[PDB]
DNA sequence: AGCAGCTGCACCT
DNA sequence: AGGTGCAGCTGCT
């Protein structure tokens, strides 16, 4: 069940694990090929949580992407 | 007369929080450089290995149940690689009227219970359960699991009367055992100062360190933390030990109830050695309560018949009652 | 009239929750007897329970669950002196705590299902016919309903305290002292859990929230908690203690209060030269942002260059005090003065920052320390001040930079006279 | 209302095991009251028979060390308990939640009486040390003496003795023995300032004293608006919320010698600040005072700006 | 009479962390100042070797995947250049006691149990468990994928009595093979002193120190910490191995895993090897349980016949049950 | 001749 | 890691 937001996506390892006594799994967060993060979450966390486990990742990238391709000023 | 509808006792035997720190031994006279046991995490993998319910009992699910890592991280607390001695240290104040409530509501009662105290303490002083507190002092009972396996027990127990060592005592914790009660010439000294210390007499304040000959690089175990769980949410650390300022150490309840374990007068039998004075006198590890209400040796029932009722228990339900007094805690309806 | 068709729909809902623990041997004969009961006596047998119930503000409970004692509803007066916070102010705010078994807070959640819709929250009493034919019992028997809503509302509880609360003796002027119970106000943490719960989320909070990484501003007022704490109020059934501690599911939060440095870190004075020299400067986390805080605040305009001049006066002796607590928490926290290799002027700044003379150090070189107070460390300070305080010709050919760095050397000269009440 | 003749330093006070809470909206540092019962606990005890009367505190908290832990997948906090004894059926306990941390403050005591008169001040500061060295601060016990040895004795300082500048000479003095911690003061001015430009909006007042002590963050016109200073909650004091009680008609009190009433907690904000941004010394002292007609019994810190 | 609701059980032989240190064969009678091995990092560059899902088995796709490779850092330890040896050091304690739970609730439940286990000693002695793990010291075991391909592993094992040693041992480990329990006369003198500290007449204490002679700059393979989370902020650290002290080490568990690698009785084969005890005794390299609790053989239900019903097992069972039991862990409801 | 306690059961989200 | 009440209960007299 992976997740798609806009060209990010972030899927499950396919076999969890179990961290404290609970079941986790890996999600790794991508940017196409390129691999950008892993984080272990638990089972029983919807989908809004996966998504805002990422978001800041996401915003940091946008941030970056926007500071570094800005076009250029003439005055 | 009745009892007062509030009844308070502030405690005595005020312990602090027992620090850690290690070194080796036969430098245990130059131990107050000795560098601090600290805390550290490290992570476990483990199996199955709790019982299984009859329903579960499916060797497919077994082998599917096992084929997921269960991993763990956990706070743990070492020797040093080089040192074999483990070396705790606290302080004990000892303030004395032990007879007074910090609160009662009825005023006759409470002149009832001063005198009856007053009384006891004119029977006969605080020797029985002074010398029992010097023993929980002379055996290291407050080294919970560090005192289990080790080899030589040392504890140096320091008077401080001025900004100064007023005396000192020096015993060999594994001689005395954990189970009887000796009587010794020193012992019996620090148990006159102690009775004199709960007579209000004085002010006495001790300084007690005690050293554990247990290995190179081996294990100890200082208090663990309560956490409660974050259920719906990440799994937790599974094991969190308590740190002063980044030392490892031990609880001041800890110490406290390692200090009044004296009670050998349970009637439920007397082989299984001393437990810790409490109203209901219930030991956690058992998870049974000895003294119960249903027969007449809890401490309760005991002091209603001492105080309201005139009826004098025998001299060690009267030790008994009185360590609950000296023990402190909030009684009433 | 149609109220207590309303009522009557209610009740098939409690009936429904009945329904799912069904059972085929005898769960029909059981659920048949309990259904007629309701559908005849619903009124009759929630009155019985309604008695038990209390609607209050302040309550016993969180304080100690064992506890039985007065829980009294009222809203203070207004205090006379200035300054103050309370649950008095709110009154408009306020919300109805319900204390009593949980069989009971099932009749007061029907109670408060009542309350809706119609005029019937304050219509209970004070109505007969609109109320008895709704209702579908006798007068008198409506009379007997209005009467059990009347005491359900009213306090019924005779006037004592327990012995597991406080109950602190508060001292009188020239003359004995007063006690005073303080009970736990449970309208008030739930206002201001409200008020917290809204602020951490909603669409509101998640906007301005995302509005921050995307930096597109539109107005708005964003808010932030650090570090609250959780209590948990007694076990893990949180209605035992109120109806309140069920919504709010027995926890409630609580805003710091703490000291300003309650995390101590050690800090590495020791003996590098490049350590010393870097040290010289000393520009720490906490330091750091107010740092950036007041440079942000420099190119500010005439219109609040009074307030601006404020706020940067106040932001430069916070800055000095900091430094004055860094060099004293340093100073207390080394143990010895330790030689450095090859470390000039670090050592130098280091000796007007310096503790006693220790075992390795010189009786000659401590006397010599102990001789000469370190102003001349000031004016290096003041040349860190000079780092800190960027200036040009927009401030120096301005007249503003030029009472700014005159209030910048009064702070630093009141640093420099506090240094130097030290040595010498 | 009452200037002291003299301050007695309690050099530095480590206490283990004190109370957190101490409010229904705070979690902090204890409030200021349990050091204003302190020493009226203290005057009780060793002030009476001295002819010396103590009036107020200041509490500077060199340290503070909470027992709490972050639940790891949250930002907010939870506190660590303790292991209770089993009921007498040997079930198990019903969990309270009570909140322990470790202090190390110092205290500024006021006196007016016979200071210097009938005893010396270095056995006064010694006695006054003795007594508070056997007692417990704010539900927690005062910690006793460790290898600290050097921070034991007092300073009994007199306050309007000496010429002025001398007078400003001595309490810098002193204030040099309290520089590591940061003092503790009320700011019911500066509360009542920014309720009255915040009701411009709004007339709400806990409003404020919410929106006082936060991390305000307002857009771009991405800043933090801020304070000056160390703004913090304190419980202000209390309340009544009932009429007086006569000291036998309400059952279970802890005497039937002294009245009784039902309170509530005030509210308000207190300031942390550098001990030297203060000129004059006896500013810091947190005095209670009753005003039994209604139900305002406060603390606070008069006479400090 | 039924099992208690908690029971629990302190462990015996307690390890502590072994320590990784470098030098070269033929000084190792003088290693005591050999410098740790230290833990780096490196940058690898990882391939595609996954199974794919056949779903993305299109070949531009895949050479897509191959020209964007992943990089990560990876923490390693090797040997110096110029060391060919690898020295690893623990410290092991045997306490004795083992059949006394350190928790229980029922006193019947322990008094059948101390009583069972009581009967247990007085048939045989601890000489077949002693003996076992004896073997498991003497082979090098607890090196796990450092024994693995070394040209010759030689363990000094001290017993420790005092500061100094008492006695000293000298294996030449890949003699003692992984697979049999021979008979030696230092090993059996070695199974006496370790089946008299598991039966409470002595204090054992001992070092244990292997040199394996592995190769010049070689790689070392010490204990591996778990990572939850990875991103940018780190240097995509992707494998953390376990150090104390800026030293390669293993952690204590995987020392004790590895000692108690002594169950040849589990029903499925022998030809296999000895396994760990555990309940329901499984391998998480294999990820299969032996002494499934559908055969009768599991340590639950052989404890509960043998205590309970008294129906005592086999010999070897009996041996599985008590080495569970000086394994420890929490057996209960 | 009752009394008081007591244990046990059940409620409930 | 619940408070509550109350129904029923024991009882021996």
């Amino acid at each position: 069940n992976a997740i798609h937001i806009g060209p990010f996506s972030i899927t499950p390892a396919a076999r969890g694990l179990h961290y404290g006594g609970l079941p986790h799994h890996q999600w790794t967060l991508y940017y196409g090929p390129r691999e950008m993060a892993i984080k272990t979450l638990p089972d029983s966390y919807t989908s809004s949580e996966v998504r805002d486990e990422f978001s800041d990742i996401i915003a940091e990238f946008v941030i970056d992407a926007r500071h570094r391709y800005a076009p250029d000023v003439l005055e | 007369l009745s009892t007062a509808s509030v009844l308070a006792f502030e405690r005595k035997l005020d312990p602090s929080d027992a620090l850690m720190s290690a070194g080796a031994w036969a430098q245990r006279d130059a131990s107050q450089e000795w560098p601090a046991v600290t805390v550290r995490e490290k992570s476990v993998r483990g199996t199955i290995s709790n019982r299984l319910k009859t329903k579960d009992r499916d060797p497919a699910k077994l082998d599917a149940s096992i084929q997921s890592p269960n991993l763990q991280t956990v706070d743990v607390a070492n020797l040093p690689s080089d040192a074999d001695t483990l070396k705790v240290r606290f302080t004990l104040r000892v303030l004395g009227g032990a007879g007074t409530p910090s609160a009662c509501n009825d005023a006759a009662y409470r002149d009832k219970l001063l005198q009856t105290v007053a009384t006891y303490v004119n029977e006969q002083g605080f020797a029985e359960l002074a010398r029992r507190y010097a023993h929980n002092l002379a055996n290291a009972r407050f080294l919970w699991r560090n005192r289990v396996g080790a080899e030589a027990v040392e504890v140096r127990i320091n008077h401080i009367r001025q900004g100064e060592v007023a005396r000192t005592w020096r015993f060999d914790a594994l001689a005395i055992g954990l189970r009887d009660f000796k009587a010794d010439a020193e012992l019996d000294a620090l148990a006159e100062l102690i009775a004199s210390g709960l007579s209000g007499s004085g002010h006495v304040l001790l300084e007690v360190v005690a050293f554990a000959r247990i290995g190179d690089g081996q294990e100890v175990f200082p208090s663990q933390e309560l956490i409660l769980d974050k259920g719906d949410k990440k799994g937790q650390k599974s094991k969190t030990l308590y740190s002063v300022r980044d030392a490892a150490a031990i609880h001041s309840q800890k110490i406290g109830n390692a200090l009044r374990t004296i009670d050998t007068w349970y009637p439920d039998e007397d082989g299984l050695g001393p437990i810790a004075v409490e109203p209901y006198g219930s030991v956690t590890s058992q998870g049974k309560a000895y003294r119960q209400p249903k027969q007449k040796l809890d401490f309760y029932t005991l002091l209603d018949n001492w105080v309201l009722r005139d009826e004098a228990p025998a001299v060690e339900q009267q030790h008994y009652v009185i360590a609950n007094l000296i023990r402190g805690g909030v009684f009433g309806e | 009239q149609e109220l207590r068709q309303f009522i009557e729909s209610f009740i098939q809902e409690r009936l429904q929750g009945k329904l799912d623990k069904l059972h085929p041997d005898e769960d029909d004969k059981r659920q048949t007897l309990l259904a007629t009961h309701r559908r005849e006596a619903w009124l009759a047998d929630a009155a019985r329970r309604v008695g038990q119930l209390q609607l209050v503000t302040h309550t016993l409970k969180p304080i100690h669950p064992d506890a039985r004692g007065s829980n009294l509803h009222s809203l203070p007066q207004a205090p006379g002196q200035p300054g103050l916070a309370g649950s008095h102010e709110l009154g408009d705010r306020l919300v109805s705590d319900v204390v009593g078994n949980a069989a009971a807070l099932d009749v007061f959640k029907f109670l408060s299902l009542q309350y809706q819709g119609k005029n019937l929250l304050n219509w209970l009493t004070e109505d007969s016919a609109e109320a008895v034919q709704a209702l579908s019992d006798n007068a008198e028997q409506a009379r007997e309903w209005r009467q059990a809503f009347i005491g359900i509302t009213a306090v019924k509880g005779a006037p004592a305290s327990h012995s597991l609360a406080k109950q602190l003796y508060f001292p009188l002027p020239g003359s004995g002292y007063h006690l005073l119970a303080p009970l736990f106000p449970t309208s008030l943490v739930h206002h201001v859990h409200a008020l917290l719960r809204e602020a951490r989320f909603g669409d509101a909070a998640k906007a301005a929230r995302e509005a921050r990484s995307r930096q597109e501003s539109w107005p708005h007022g964003f808010s932030e908690y650090p570090n609250l704490a959780i209590q948990k109020f007694g076990g893990t059934k949180p209605q035992n203690i109120s109806q309140l501690n069920s919504e709010r599911y027995g926890e409630n939060w609580l805003l710091p209060s703490l000291p300003p440095h309650w995390q101590r870190q050690d800090q590495r004075a020791p003996i590098r030269h490049s350590s010393v020299f870097e040290h010289d400067f000393g520009r720490s986390p906490e330091v750091s942002r107010l740092t950036r805080t007041l440079q942000r605040l420099l190119a500010k305009t005439r219109h609040n260059n009074f307030t601006i001049r404020r706020y940067r006066a106040q932001l430069v002796g916070q800055i000095c005090d900091e430094a004055l607590q860094y060099a004293a928490r340093l100073r207390e926290l080394e143990p010895g003065w330790s030689a450095t290799p090859g470390c000039q002027l670090h050592d130098a700044e280091q000796l007007w920052l310096d503790p006693l003379r220790a075992q390795t150090d010189e009786t000659f070189l401590q006397r010599r320390l102990r001789g000469d107070w370190p102003a001349e460390v000031g004016n290096r300070f003041a040349n860190w001040l000079n780092r800190a305080v960027s200036s040009d010709s927009q401030i120096l050919g301005s007249p503003e930079a030029a009472q700014w760095s005159q209030e910048l050397s009064k702070e630093l000269t009141m640093f420099k006279e506090i240094l130097e009440d030290e040595r010498d | 209302v009452t200037d002291p003749e003299a301050l007695l330093l309690l050099p530095r006070l480590s206490i283990q095991n004190a109370n957190a809470i101490s409010s229904p909206l705070t979690w902090g540092f204890p409030s200021p009251g349990a050091f204003t019962g302190f020493v009226h606990a203290l005057q009780r005890r060793v002030g009476i028979s001295l002819d010396i009367e103590l009036d107020g505190v200041g509490i500077v908290c060199h340290r503070f060390e909470a027992q709490i832990s972050q639940p790891a997948g949250k930002r907010t906090k939870v506190f660590n308990l303790t292991r209770n004894p089993l009921n007498r059926d040997g079930s198990t306990a019903a969990i309270v939640e009570e909140g322990r941390a470790h202090l190390e403050v110092s205290l500024l005591l006021g006196v007016h009486g016979d200071g210097l008169d009938d005893h010396p001040a270095q056995e006064i500061a010694r006695q006054v040390q003795e007594q508070a060295g056997a007692m417990r601060l704010a539900g927690g016990s005062i910690l006793p003496w460790c290898n600290e040895r050097f921070p034991a004795p007092n300073a009994e300082l007199l306050m309007l003795g000496g010429s002025d500048e001398q007078r400003r000479k001595n309490q810098r003095r002193l204030t040099r023995r309290l520089l590591p911690g940061f003092a503790l003061v009320s700011r019911e001015a500066l509360l009542q300032q920014h309720l009255e430009t915040l009701r411009t909006t709004l007339p709400e007042a806990t409003t404020l004293d919410a929106l006082l002590d936060l991390c305000r963050i307002n857009f771009e016109p991405w800043q933090v608006r801020d304070k000056p200073g160390w703004l913090v909650p304190i419980p202000a004091g209390y309340n009544a919320l009932s009429p007086l009680y006569l000291p036998g008609e309400v059952r279970n009190a802890r005497d039937r010698e002294t009245p009784l009433r039902f309170v509530e907690n005030l509210f308000g904000l207190g300031e942390w600040l550098s001990p030297h941004r203060v000129a004059a010394l006896s500013d810091l002292l947190w005095y209670h005072h009753a005003e039994p007609d209604k139900g305002l019994y406060r603390w606070s810190t008069p006479r400090f700006v």
